[PDB]
C-alpha cells in the first residue's frame, strides 16, 4: 500500500473514453463487471469507463499479440497506468496520430508486468496522440487457462491548448470555457440538490440513546444501500 | 429516450393550456420535468395529442393554437423529427416506430382534433407548408409495405377539413386504389374497409 | 539458396535472406507451403507472417538454440566464403588471357574479355556465380555497315576497355 | 415409409460415427507407429479389421435398407 | 509462424472408451429400431385383428355357418400372427434391457477413463432411445387395449344373438 | 430383401461383441504393461534396498541422507504406480463386466458365435490379468524381504 503513491496529481489530468478498433488471432476485448444536452454530453466525455480487459483465448510459450486503441480524436497523454498482470512475460507500447509508419514512435517496452504494475506518471513533454499499438508476449512455460489483463485508466487533456498544439480546427478557448463553466453552474446546483437530500436522509434516521456498541451492530437493511447510494451520488 | 421528443417538449409547454392538460398524470409529468432540467419520450407528443384532441377547431382556442403552432414552428420540428425517424427527406421543391405512430397521431389530431365553417378554419398556410414536408413520400412508402389504425385515423383527419383534400392526390397512381388493393390483399377489416371507402369517396369527389 | 521455392518473397520480414541469416531453410511438406527449419535447433514452423522477425521468431520458438544464444556453433557466414573465394576463369577452359576488365555506372557485374571474343559478365555483388557468358560476333550486321561506312571480307575484333552502364 | 426412413438416417447418423472411428484408428496406428511396442500394433491391427468388418456390415444394411 | 513418443496409458484408456461408448451407442439405438420395427408391426396385425373383430360383430347373425366359419379362422390365424410377433417382442425388449445397461456402465466406464464426453453423450443417448421405445410401448399397450375392447363387444353380441 | 427383425439383432450384437472385446484388450494390455512397468520399479527399488543394506555403515552421513532421499522419491514413484495401477484395474473390471454383459446379450439374441468368441477372450484376459498380478505380487512380497533385511542391519549396526 506505501507504493499507492506512484499515481499523483489526479485531478488534473481527465480520464479518456477507449475505442476498441483492432484486436489480433485468438485475443478479445470485453467489459468488465439544447444547452443542456452539450452539458449531459461534455460531462460524459469527463466520466471514467468502466473496467475492461483482454481475454487471450490461446496462450504458449511466447504468445504474440497486437492490439490497436482509438479514443476518436487527438488528444494529450500524460499518466499511463497498467495493472499487474502475472501470467505476461512482456509488453510494448508504442503511439500515433495519423500512421504507424506515418508518426509511430516507440514508448515502452516493459518485461517487469508479471511480477509488479506497470507505472508511468506525469508525461514529460505530454504527447499527442489518436492510434494506439499494443505488442505483448507471453512468459514461457505458460499454462493455457484463460485470464483477465485489464487495461487500466488512461488521463490526458482532450481539449488542447495553442502552446500544446504547436508540438506535433481548434474551437476557441471562449466558447469552450463558458460551457464548461455551465457545466460547472449546473453541477453545483446537481450537487447541493443531491447532498441535501443526503442530509434529509441522514436526518430521517432515528436516535435511540447513545450506544456505539449497536452501531457497530447495525454492520452484521435497506437504509444503509441508500444512505451508500446517496453518498455515492 | 430520444433527445429530440425532450427538446420539443421545452417548446411545447410554451402553449397556454398545454400545463392543464400536462398535469393530469402528475408522476411522468414530473419525471419529465427533472430529465428536462437534468413511455416517457411518448409523454412529449401524446400531451400534445390530447391537447389537440381536447381543443377542436369549432372553439376560438383551437385555431388560436393551431395558428400558434405555425407561428412558432412546431409543425417543423415534428415534421423534420418525423423525417429523421423514418429515413424520407422531403419534397424539395423499434422505439422509432412507436416514435412514428405518436407523431402521426399527433397530426391527425392537429387537422381533425374529433377523430382522436371548418374549411377555412385552417389557413392555406398549412397547406403550402404541408406541400413541403416528407408527409407524402414517406406515407407512399409505408402504404407499399395499432400504426396502421393511426395511419387510417390520419387518413380520415386529412380528409375531413375541406382545405387539407387537395393534398391527398399524387403528385401516377391514386391512394384510393391503392389502399383498396392492399385492404383487398390483407383480407380490424370492418375499420380498414370503412376508412378506405371514406378515403376512396375523398378522393373521388376531390376530381 | 534452400528459399528459391518460397511462396512470400513479397512479404516484409519474410524474406529469404533475413530468415536464411537466423538459421533456417526451406524444408516444405508440399509445393507452396512456408514450412522451414532450423539448421541447428531445427524447431519447426509454418504459417508464417510478413511481420515475423528472423531473430526474434527463433528466440520466442527457441531460446534454447545456441544460435539464439550467441554461442559459437558450426555456422558458416558467407563473408568467410567471399574472402576465400577461388579466383574463377572467365572461360570454362581456363586458357584465354583477359584483355580488359572493369565496370560503369553498375558496378554490380563485373565485366572480363578475352582475346578470342569470350566475355563473361559475373553477379559480383551478390554470391560469385556467373551471370552472362557469351562471345562476341564480329559478323554483326550493325558492324557490317558501321565498317562499310568507313570507307569476301575479313574482320577481327579486340576488347580494349569494358564498361557496363545503367540509368 | 416412416420407420425404413428412421433407420436410414440411423444408418447415416452411425456411418461418418465410425468414419470418425477410422480416423482416430489411424491416428492412433500413427502414434504406436513410432514406439516399438511390438505387441501394442497386433491387437491394434486386431482392432483396425474388426472396425473394418462393421464399417462393411453398416454398407450393406445401408445398401439393403434403400432396396426395401 | 506457429508449431506443426510413448504413450501414457490414460490416452489409452480416452481411446480404447471411445471405441465403445460409441458402437454401444450404435447398437443401442439398432435395438431401438429392431424393437420399434416388431412393435409397429405386431401393432398392425393386432389392428388388423380389432378391424376383423369390428366387422365379424357388426356383421353378427346376417352370415351363415360356413361364412362365420371363414371369418373365424381369419380371425384365429391373426390371432396367432400376433401372439408369434409378441413372443419375438418379448425377447426384442429382452435384448434392449441388456443394451441399455451395455451404454449405462459403458457410460460408467468413460467416466473413469477421463472421457467425461463420451459419458455424456452415451447417457444422453440412452435417455433418447427411453423416451422414444417408451412411446412405441404405449403405443402397443394403446392397440392391445383396443383389441381388447373389441374382443369383450365380439363376445357380448355373440352371447347376445 | 426386407429384413425381418432377428437378423438385425443377430448382426446388430457382433458390434458389441467386438468393441467391448477390444477394449478389453486393450485394457488387458494397459493393465499388463502398467502391472510389468510397477513390477520393474519394484524390482529396481528391492535392489537399492538391497544395496543400501550392503552399503550401511560403509558411508558417511551425507551418503546415507544422498540413498534415503532416492528411496523416498522412489516411494513417490510407487505411489504414482499404485494410483494408476488402481484405476487401470478398475477400467478393467468395468470393461470385464462390459464384455460379460455384453456376450450374454449376443447369447440372448442366437448369434452365439460372438458370444462365445467374446467369452474365450474373457477367460484369455482374465488368465493374462491374473498371471501378471502373480507377478507383481512377487515382486512385492521381495520388496517386502529387502526391507526387513535393510530394517534388521540398520537396527544391528
Ligand atoms: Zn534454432
Amino acid at each position: 500500500e506505501g507504493s499507492f503513491t506512484s499515481l499523483t496529481g489526479l485531478l488534473e489530468v481527465e480520464p479518456l473514453h477507449f475505442t476498441c478498433v483492432s484486436t489480433s488471432d485468438g485475443t478479445r476485448i470485453e467489459r468488465d463487471d439544447g444547452l443542456a444536452l452539450a452539458i449531459s454530453h461534455a460531462s460524459h466525455f469527463l466520466q471514467p469507463p468502466p473496467h475492461q480487459s483482454i481475454i487471450i483465448e490461446r496462450m504458449h510459450s511466447g504468445a504474440r499479440r497486437f492490439v490497436t486503441l482509438d479514443f476518436g480524436r487527438p488528444i494529450l497523454l500524460t499518466d499511463v497506468l497498467i495493472p499487474t498482470c502475472g501470467d505476461l512475460a512482456s509488453l510494448s507500447i508504442d503511439i500515433w496520430t495519423l500512421g504507424e509508419e506515418v508518426d509511430g514512435r516507440r514508448l515502452v517496452v516493459a518485461t517487469d508486468i508479471s511480477t509488479h504494475s506497470l507505472i508511468l506518471h506525469d508525461l514529460i513533454p505530454p504527447p499527442v496522440c489518436r492510434f494506439m499499438k499494443i505488442t505483448v508476449i507471453g512468459r514461457y512455460g505458460s499454462t493455457n487457462a484463460r485470464a483477465k489483463i485489464p487495461l487500466g485508466f488512461y488521463y490526458g487533456h482532450t481539449y488542447i491548448l495553442p502552446w500544446e498544439s504547436e508540438l506535433k480546427n481548434q474551437p476557441e478557448i471562449d466558447q469552450h470555457l463558458a460551457m464548461m463553466v455551465a457545466l460547472q453552474e449546473d453541477i453545483q446546483c446537481r450537487y447541493n440538490l443531491a447532498c441535501h437530500r443526503l442530509e434529509t436522509l441522514l436526518q430521517s434516521i432515528d436516535l435511540p440513546p447513545l450506544n456505539s456498541a449497536n452501531n457497530a451492530q447495525y454492520f452484521l437493511v435497506e437504509e444503509d444501500s441508500r444512505v451508500f447510494s446517496a453518498y455515492q451520488d | 429516450i430520444p433527445a429530440h421528443s425532450l427538446a420539443a417538449f421545452g417548446l411545447f409547454l410554451r402553449l397556454p393550456g398545454y400545463a392543464e392538460v400536462l398535469l393530469k398524470e402528475r408522476k411522468h409529468a414530473q419525471c419529465l420535468l427533472r430529465l428536462v432540467l437534468g413511455v416517457l419520450p411518448t409523454l412529449p407528443f401524446h400531451v400534445l395529442r390530447s391537447l389537440f384532441s381536447t381543443t377542436p377547431l369549432t372553439t376560438d382556442d383551437g385555431v388560436l393554437l393551431r395558428r400558434m403552432a405555425l407561428e412558432i414552428g412546431a409543425l417543423h420540428l415534428i415534421l423534420v423529427c418525423l423525417s429523421a425517424l423514418s429515413h424520407h427527406s422531403p419534397r424539395v421543391p423499434r422505439l422509432e416506430e412507436e416514435h412514428v405512430t405518436c407523431l402521426l397521431q399527433v397530426l391527425a389530431s392537429y387537422i381533425n382534433p374529433v377523430s382522436s365553417q371548418n374549411s377555412n378554419a385552417l389557413p392555406s398556410v398549412l397547406l403550402e407548408l404541408l406541400s413541403q414536408s416528407c408527409l407524402i413520400p414517406a406515407m407512399s412508402s409505408y402504404l407499399r409495405n395499432p400504426l396502421y389504425r393511426a395511419l387510417l385515423e390520419l387518413l380520415r383527419a386529412i380528409a375531413s377539413c375541406a382545405a387539407m383534400v387537395p393534398l391527398l392526390l399524387p403528385l401516377q397512381t391514386s391512394v384510393g386504389t391503392l389502399l383498396a388493393k392492399m385492404k383487398t390483399c390483407v383480407d380490424l377489416v370492418p375499420d380498414i374497409q370503412k376508412t378506405a371507402e371514406i378515403v376512396y369517396a375523398a378522393t373521388t369527389s376531390l376530381r | 539458396e534452400t528459399f528459391t521455392s518460397w511462396p512470400h518473397v513479397g512479404y516484409r520480414w519474410a524474406q529469404p535472406d533475413p530468415m536464411a541469416q537466423a538459421g533456417f531453410y526451406h524444408q516444405p511438406a508440399s509445393s507452396g507451403d512456408d514450412r522451414a527449419m532450423c539448421f541447428t535447433c531445427s524447431v519447426c514452423l509454418v504459417c508464417w507472417e510478413p511481420t515475423d522477425e528472423p531473430w526474434s521468431e527463433h528466440e520466442r520458438h527457441s531460446p534454447n538454440c545456441p544460435f539464439v544464444k550467441g554461442e559459437h556453433t558450426q555456422n558458416v557466414p558467407l563473408s568467410v566464403t567471399l574472402a576465400t573465394s577461388p579466383a574463377q576463369f572467365p572461360c570454362t577452359d581456363g586458357t584465354d588471357r583477359i584483355s580488359c576488365f572493369g565496370s560503369g555506372s553498375c558496378p554490380h557485374f563485373l565485366a572480363a574479355a578475352t582475346k578470342r571474343g569470350k566475355i563473361c559478365i559475373w553477379d559480383v555483388s551478390k554470391l560469385m556465380k556467373v551471370h552472362l557468358k557469351f562471345e562476341i560476333n564480329a559478323y554483326d550486321p550493325a558492324i557490317v555497315q558501321q565498317l562499310i561506312l568507313s570507307g569476301a571480307m575479313e574482320v577481327s575484333l579486340d576488347i580494349t576497355a569494358l564498361s557496363i552502364l545503367q540509368q | 415409409s416412416r420407420k425404413i426412413r428412421k433407420q436410414l438416417v440411423h444408418h447415416k447418423q452411425q456411418l461418418n460415427l465410425l468414419k470418425a472411428k477410422q480416423k482416430a484408428l489411424v491416428e492412433q496406428m500413427e502414434k504406436e507407429k513410432i514406439q516399438s511396442n511390438k505387441g501394442s500394433s497386433y491387437k491394434l491391427l486386431v482392432e483396425q479389421a474388426k472396425l473394418k468388418q462393421a464399417t462393411s456390415k453398416h454398407f450393406k444394411d445401408l445398401i439393403r435398407l434403400r432396396r426395401t | 509462424a506457429v508449431p506443426i513418443h510413448s504413450l501414457s496409458s490414460e490416452a489409452l484408456m480416452r481411446r480404447a472408451v471411445s471405441l465403445v461408448t460409441d458402437s454401444t451407442s450404435t447398437f443401442l439405438s439398432q435395438t431401438t429400431y429392431a424393437l420399434i420395427e416388431a412393435i409397429t408391426e405386431y401393432t398392425k396385425a393386432v389392428y388388423t385383428l380389432t378391424s376383423l373383430y369390428r366387422q365379424y360383430t357388426s356383421l353378427l347373425g346376417k352370415m351363415n355357418s360356413e361364412e362365420e366359419d371363414e371369418v373365424w379362422q381369419v380371425i384365429i390365424g391373426a390371432r396367432a400372427e400376433m401372439t408369434s410377433k409378441h413372443q419375438e417382442y418379448l425377447k426384442l425388449e429382452t435384448t434392449w434391457m441388456t443394451a441399455v445397461g451395455l451404454s449405462e456402465m459403458a457410460a460408467e466406464a468413460a467416466y473413469q477413463t477421463g472421457a467425461d464426453q463420451a459419458s455424456i453423450t452415451a447417457r444422453n443417448h440412452i435417455q433418447l432411445v427411453k423416451l422414444q421405445v417408451e412411446e412405441v410401448h404405449q403405443l402397443s399397450r394403446k392397440a392391445e387395449t383396443k383389441l381388447a375392447e373389441a374382443q369383450i363387444e365380439e363376445l357380448r353380441q355373440k352371447t347376445q344373438e
